[PDB]
């Protein structure tokens, strides 16, 4: 292109060369610019104390000097110069600015994820960028692409009117599959939109995954766990119905209700071969169909 | 497939198998912890009741009578090196 692209850091000095200009007077040169500040084409006079002299000043060599460039200085800068040969030279610049935010952080991260359901892993936050830029996630050292699974991201971009700088947020949500990696490792990174620059990365986090046992409506535990016992001695059967305050529990052997009153517990002491069989409990409720616990096989050896 | 994924998956499951019995479902009471030690761990078969009580007290660093996952990880860490010497 004719226009040379200039990329400058916010808050830093910038010098724009007026090519083909004599180094000392006499100089036939003129700067014309159009920036966020002017909202129009303006001649930038070389004399001291001009309208813009706290922001942009022409140097003795004809170069344009900006002590501390800002977002509003983005725009077009043109110099038309004349050598001592009568040689006509033009310089055309397009100025864009940038700022690199501080290192991104993951806030409110989860120590433990629950397999089988959505979890908020954490929220990546980036403060003080221009232009906006973007946040992305890594998983086990590889890029994590959204909306596969189970995996989703809630993103937002916010501009601070007092500085023109951006705050970025990326909230990561995952649904870990049962049988998966019990310690997935995540990290987030910020990619500047300008200039070309290394990604800034958070320290990684490694939440553990807990796989909840499937919840039975009627729960049966047997001590000892096996339901296998030496001759003589005891087995105790215990029944629980979490969703009911006052459950009515009826014990069964081999699919047939035992001639007993309702009770949450059934102890089988002095076990002989005759006590061998499949046991379970049934929770009855008025207006509802009965529910059975898992079947436990009790044997002797 | 990976024995690491497998063992770590196991340690998480074992913790919750006992932590979810009473009280806070994600911490181990003295009751739950003693049962975990005696039932799943090699180091606990030889130990007597007074020894286990001492062990459990030394596993509860903040003295809330509960052993949380962090206190439990530290436990396994020590065990790894204690089991390590015994295997030489
Ligand atoms: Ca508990
Ligand atoms: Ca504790
Ligand atoms: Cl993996
Ligand atoms: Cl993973
Ligand atoms: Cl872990
Ligand atoms: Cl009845
Ligand atoms: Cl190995
Ligand atoms: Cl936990
Ligand atoms: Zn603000
Ligand atoms: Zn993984
Ligand atoms: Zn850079
Ligand atoms: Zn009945
Ligand atoms: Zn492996
Ligand atoms: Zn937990």
């Amino acid at each position: 292109a004719m226009a040379q692209n200039i990329t400058a850091r916010i808050g830093e000095p910038l010098v724009l060369k007026c090519k083909g200009a004599p180094k000392k007077p006499p100089q036939r040169l003129e700067w014309k610019l159009n920036t966020g500040r002017t909202e129009a084409w303006k001649v930038l006079s070389p004399q001291g104390g001009g309208p813009w002299d706290s922001v942009a000043r022409v140097l003795p060599n004809g170069s344009l000097f900006l002590p501390a460039v800002g977002i509003q200085d983005e725009g077009i800068f043109r110099c038309q110069a004349m050598n001592r040969n009568g040689k006509e030279t033009k310089s055309n610049y397009r100025v864009r600015v940038y700022q690199i935010p501080g290192k991104p952080e993951i806030v409110d991260s989860a120590s433990e994820l629950t397999a089988g359901v959505p979890n908020k892993v954490g929220t990546c936050v980036s403060e003080g960028s221009y232009p906006a830029g973007t946040l992305s996630w890594h998983l086990d050292g590889k890029p994590l692409v959204p909306n596969e699974k189970g995996v989703s991201v809630k993103e937002q971009t916010r501009r601070h009117p007092e500085t023109g700088l951006f705050t970025l947020q990326s909230e990561l949500m995952v649904t870990p599959a049962r049988g998966g990696d019990p310690r997935p490792t995540f990290s987030c990174s910020f990619s500047p939109g300008l200039p070309r620059h290394r990604a800034l990365r958070t320290a990684p986090i490694q939440p553990r995954v807990w796989e909840p046992v499937p919840l039975e409506e009627v729960q049966l535990v047997v001590e000892p766990e096996g339901g296998a016992v030496a001759p003589g001695g005891t087995v105790t059967l215990t029944c629980e119905v979490p969703a009911q305050p006052s459950p009515q529990i009826h014990w069964m052997k081999d699919g047939v209700p035992l001639p007993l009153p309702p009770s949450p517990v059934l102890i089988l002491p002095e076990i002989g071969p005759q006590d061998q069989g499949t046991y379970s409990c049934v929770a009855t409720h008025s207006s509802h169909g009965p529910q059975e616990s898992r079947a436990v096989s009790i044997s002797i050896i | 497939a990976c024995p690491l994924d497998q063992a770590i998956g196991l340690l998480v499951a074992i913790f919750h198998k006992y932590s979810g019995k009473e009280g806070d479902k994600h911490t181990l009471s003295k009751k739950e912890l003693k049962e975990l030690i005696q039932k799943e761990l090699t180091i606990g078969s030889k130990l007597q009741d007074a020894e286990i009580a001492r062990l459990m007290d030394d596993l509860d660093r903040n003295k809330d009578q509960e052993v949380n996952f962090q206190e439990y990880v530290a436990f396994l860490g020590a065990l790894a090196l204690i089991y390590n010497e015994a295997l030489k």
